[PDB]
């Protein structure tokens, strides 16, 4: 049923534009692997204050 | 009265939310015509882009016009690098989730109204009643499942334009530097923000998708009607957008309001 | 890019009618009375559910921010702002094109897929001065009070909502409003309404009067009506604001 | 049963909008006062 | 009552075209009808013969005027002895039919308010609504709304009266009835009644010319006598609503006594000039037909 | 209309100063320093009270404090 | 086919009523025909044998299983052995004609693709569109509409069939050529057709049983031999179209040989028991329509 290969242009069109907005928004506007910890080692220090 | 009249949109709600599994299950042909269509348009709007190409203009337009107005306030008082920081917090705060919003209201949800007016006028809501198959599992359960999944990719290119259109405002018609609008950008930026916003527009077009259905489903009045119901969804669409957004906001940022300049 | 070109020719030759209509022919008082009260009560609830919610956000958003920076007492200034710039055109835009302009837009189709145009037309009258003009100038007016009412309403309901919730001062709210605000900014949001109001009227008639009958064609005509008003609305937003800040009060 | 969805869906709206209001009053979370 | 002349008429929506070369006389006073298959686009031909559409070629001269190089300007005079009956009426919904009626009274003449007030009392009673002027468009059946646009054409005493399809969505007794009317309005005004309609019992008793468009073009137009009496292949199908012939399946793949005026009412004047124009055609008819109208015309 | 000074210049409701109980005070200030009505009085930097009026009589300016 | 037993039925939208006291009983296998003037509410009359609308009273018993009142999944049951020819046709734009077709089949039936074109083109080649199942119903005139909701109806051999102003926007050519397939369709599949229509070339062809509704009322039902030769004012003056008798001009104021089936195909069944029927009715009617339908019956 359907299957009209218009239908699936569509769809194949719109999947694409959204994996590369998702990228684009995960990596170069929003920073995930950074929010996360990608690629980040932790480290800890001890303040007399904080300091603001 | 009023009461009856809640009544009956409940009775309408919960009968669209209970068929999803059923639709899920039994109509996945239809839930992908749907989704590719909400996704390019239809009509003689499906040839500029869809409900694609009206959500990025709009939300152009949106950054465009925090970038200016926050650039000149910020120059003329003198304090005008902080601008990138600040656009970040109109665009997700108050702007980009109504905005958006408004405009997938408009485009989707008008279209839904009618081609589920259009049916109902054409008779063909009773045509499938006849061959005794679920009018509002066919129908509202399957535009709903296709308006969850679309909403997603929809708000994620309305958010990078916003602010790709605020950076390229502030950075190249007032022709501040790129990188101190990138550092305040990238670091009074909390992500946080964003996965909550995004389920505040996933809530948000979730309702809308269910008034909008509504509207069309219990369309009457021959051709004419049609006109009144999409008219009456969208001013329904505009409330329910704003005071979801309203609701959402106070809920996060009642008590926390997840930002720090000072000691 | 050949169809939508001619349908926009058609719409500025309709205008530059309309507008020849108006400055020529005798004004239809009746009609303008009639179609400015329908406007008027088919977006006054809707204004003022719009713009309550979004402006108490709005004042939320700026008040938080502003007391982590520390310098909350002139949060009265951008709350002024916005208010006059941005949040009583765009609710105008959003309110007008959802409810006066779709109401419009359908009024016309019904009036000519139920041959009520051809009706006029038969008996010589032309459709556009009687029709046309006063439906144009009662958006205009409506739009223009809608957007005084947006503009004072916002300010008062920010007002108490951040005094008796955020605890802010009171003084430092009412005597900072006209920091950053004056006459530039009320003349541009005022030239902004009278803009809106005018386009949305235009393009509401114009799709009102091309409607393709059949048992869709009312309702895809309201759409596109829709989105069109909102497209035009947006972009006409975005110039006259950049047109307005080159002429900043601050400035 | 349309009165008693109706009454459903208005106890809903009714709770959510108290809920909503007892977070951004922060009513969930225990704090202690000193002098 | 006024004379039309259309001569090459041809029409076109996009490439595709609706019909073409419609070269047809209407008489003065006389009740043409014009009929086919439907899909022929019979209501576009009857739009054009006043000026709501604009036929691709042709002219349509009336009164000696043509009307397809006519300016706007003089068709507002030209009009004027025009009266149009549409489809569903087309009344005006936020004015009563009393305000319907008087409407083009109160647009073109200048006549004081009792001056209006007696003529639109008397033409809403000669449509059998004599008491029903203070309702609405939208609380009045389909027939009443054509008998209030009918009485809304019917004030600027008109030289044509054009109708549109006087029978859809009307059962065979009221439609008799509205041709009955229509007769009575023939012959007490002698105002050049054209009707378009593919119903046959309109097309067996109310005109006095008749003609039929199929596979877009005018097969034959001419007298009620010529036509009735004709053994033309398409004519002979439809006019008997019949199943073999020319008429298809669908778009894709392709005499009984004149009704009379009721009593009290003037004679016909239509009827007299018809029969003339017939003996004219007999003259020229062939010998099968020359000896059925001989026997219709001697009754 | 004739003693109309602005939206800064008009009492306002609520806050400390209004409630029943509140006195009013008069201070004769040698100058106001640009001081806008609807201002905070303080004891201690505590607010707990607000400025009514700063009308001017015989050219001394005297609030109105409650 | 399966009879149909409508009993003591009744419609009201609010203070207003449809009609009043309906009562039929419409034969299996029997092309049925219900008439009336203008604004009677015969289509609602045609959507409620369905369920589509709920009448006040009365009962609906099909088969031995009333369906004014029963459960859900009862209704989706029934409602399998039922066709409908709407107005227009009601298909859907958003597939082509081979679609519209196969859509109750493969939402009802577990059968393969083969099959199912194999049926497909079969009922669709019955209605005379061997070749156009891929166009579009907006692509499609009117006719080709009813055309394609027939055949969709077709496709589960029901036992009761539905029509709905089959004249809607037909001439009168194009109505005998859907009122002979009818006919034809009747005779080959044998399935119980109802017709709502105030057409009269369908009211004095087509049919084997007529009623007719007036003033709200059911004023007779019965086969066609009985109701063309009634002396009852309305009844005559509807067949025959005249304009004097109690009809007035608007809704304020309120024997032909038959048409047989084309050459090859199986005898109408309804026929023989259509004159069985009407020979046991006859000892009931007055002398001068019992000589009038014993003449015909010769």
């Amino acid at each position: 049923m359907l299957l009209t290969r218009f239908i699936k242009m569509q769809l194949v069109i719109f999947l694409t534009l959204t994996l590369v907005a998702l990228v684009v928004l995960a990596l170069f506007y929003l920073r995930l692997p950074t929010w996360a910890g990608l690629g980040m080692y932790k480290l800890n220090a001890d303040l007399p204050n904080s300091g603001g | 009265r009023f009461l009856d009249s809640m009544g009956h949109v409940a009775w309408f709600v919960v009968q669209a939310i209970v068929h999803v599994p059923h639709a899920f299950r039994h109509y996945r042909r239809e839930s992908l015509r749907l989704v590719a269509e909400i996704g390019m348009g239809t009509g003689a709007m499906a040839v500029i882009g869809g409900t694609v190409a009206i959500i990025g203009f709009v939300t152009l337009s949106a950054g465009s016009l925090i970038a200016i107005q926050g650039f000149a306030s910020l120059g003329n008082i003198g304090v005008e690098a902080f601008t990138g920081f600040f656009a970040a917090l109109a665009n997700i705060r108050v702007v980009a989730p109504v905005v958006t919003g408004q405009a997938l209201a408009a485009t989707v949800g008008a279209g839904a109204t009618a081609e589920l007016g259009a049916m109902r006028i054409s008779e063909e809501v009773d045509a499938l009643e006849v061959m005794g198959i679920k009018s509002i599992s066919y129908l509202v359960s399957t535009r709903i499942m296709a308006g969850a999944i679309v909403i997603i990719p929809l708000y994620a290119m309305a958010i990078l334009l916003s602010f790709m259109s605020a950076q390229l405002v502030t950075t190249i018609f007032y022709s501040q530097s790129v990188g101190t609008y990138e550092h305040y950008f990238h670091t009074f930026l909390r992500v946080d923000d964003v996965m909550w916003s995004f389920l505040e527009v996933i809530i948000m077009s979730v309702i809308v998708m269910l008034n909008h259905c509504y509207f069309g489903y219990f369309a009457s009045g021959g051709a004419v009607g049609v006109g009144e119901a999409v008219g009456r969804s969208m001013r329904t669409s505009l409330i329910a957008i704003v005071l979801v957004v309203l609701l959402a906001s106070l809920a996060l940022y009642g008590t926390d309001p997840n930002f720090n300049l000072t000691v | 890019l050949e169809k939508p070109l001619a349908t926009v020719g058609g719409f500025f030759k309709m205008s530059v009618m309309t507008g020849k209509a108006l400055f020529t022919r005798p004004f239809q008082w009746k009609e303008f009375v009639l179609q400015s009260w329908f406007l008027i009560r088919v977006a006054f609830l809707p204004t003022l559910a719009v713009s309550i919610p979004l402006t108490v956000l709005i004042i939320f958003t700026l008040n938080i921010l502003l007391a982590e920076f520390g310098a909350a007492d002139v949060s009265g200034a951008g709350a002024a702002l916005g208010a006059v710039t941005q949040l009583g055109p765009l609710v105008t835009v959003l309110v007008v094109a959802g409810a006066g302009s779709t109401a419009i837009c359908a009024d016309l189709g019904a009036r000519t897929v139920r041959e009520e145009i051809d009706a006029l037309e038969v008996l010589g009258i032309d459709p556009i001065e009687r029709l046309v003009v006063p439906r144009v100038v009662a958006s205009t007016f409506v739009a223009f009070m809608l957007n005084g009412a947006v503009i004072t309403i916002g300010l008062v309901g920010g007002f108490f909502f951040g005094v008796y919730i955020q605890n802010v001062s009171a003084g430092a709210y009412v005597s900072t409003l006209t920091l950053l605000t004056g006459f530039p900014e009320v003349l541009i949001s005022v030239v902004k309404a009278t803009l809106f109001g005018m386009i949305a009227g235009l393009v509401g008639c114009y799709r009102g009067l091309t409607v393709a009958g059949g048992s869709k064609g009312v309702g895809t005509a309201v759409n596109e009506t829709l989105v069109l008003c909102v497209v035009a609305l947006f972009a006409v937003n975005v110039v006259l604001t950049t047109i307005g800040v080159r002429f900043g009060t601050g400035r | 049963p349309y009165k008693l969805a109706g009454l459903i869906l208005g106890l809903v709206g009714v709770l959510v909008l108290a809920l909503t209001w007892m977070q951004f009053r922060g009513q969930f979370e225990d704090k202690v006062q000193l002098t | 009552g006024v004379q039309i002349d259309v001569t090459g008429l041809s029409k076109s929506f996009g490439s595709s075209k609706i019909w073409e070369d419609v070269t047809m006389s209407i008489p003065a006073g006389e009740v043409s009808v014009l009929l086919g298959p439907s899909g022929t686009g019979k209501s576009v031909f009857l739009k054009s013969l006043i000026g709501l559409l604009r036929p691709e070629r042709g002219s349509i001269v009336i009164d000696g005027t043509d009307i397809l190089q006519c300016s706007a300007k003089e068709l507002y005079e030209i009009r004027t002895l025009f009266g149009v009956l549409f489809q569903d009426g087309a009344l005006f919904g936020s004015m009563n039919i009393y305000d319907n009626t008087a409407f083009p009274l109160r647009e073109h003449t200048k006549k004081s308010e009792s001056e209006i007030r007696k003529i639109v009392m008397e033409k809403l009673d000669l449509v059998g609504m004599p008491n029903d002027g203070h309702k609405f468009p939208g609380e009045i059946s389909g027939g009443m709304r054509k008998r209030a646009g009918l009485a809304r054409a019917l004030v600027l005493d008109p030289e044509i009266i054009l109708c549109d399809e006087p029978d859809s969505g009307l059962d065979p007794v009221r439609t008799a009835y509205l041709s009955q009317l229509l007769i009575d309005i023939n012959a007490q005004i002698d105002a050049t009644v054209l009707i378009v309609t593919h119903n046959i019992n309109i097309a067996r008793t109310v005109p006095d010319n008749m003609g039929m468009l199929f596979r877009k073009q005018l097969v034959m137009f001419g007298p009620r006598e010529v036509l009735l009496t004709s053994e033309e292949p398409v004519v002979k199908q439809f006019l008997n609503g019949r199943r073999i012939g020319p008429i298809g399946m669908s778009e894709e793949k392709d005499v009984p006594p004149q009704l009379q005026a009721t009593p009290g009412m003037p004679e016909r004047k239509a009827v007299a000039r018809r029969k003339a124009r017939v003996r004219e055609i007999l003259h020229t008819l062939p010998p099968a037909a020359q000896a059925a109208i001989l026997e219709e015309l001697d009754r | 209309c004739g003693q109309w000074r602005g939206i800064a210049n008009v009492p306002l409701p609520g806050g400390p100063g209004t409630e029943s109980g509140s006195m009013t005070l008069y201070v004769q200030m040698p100058e106001t320093l640009a001081l806008n009505a609807n201002s905070r009085v303080r004891v201690r930097d505590v607010f707990v009270g607000r400025v009514r009026k700063i009308e001017l009589i015989n050219w001394v300016p005297t609030l109105t404090v409650d």
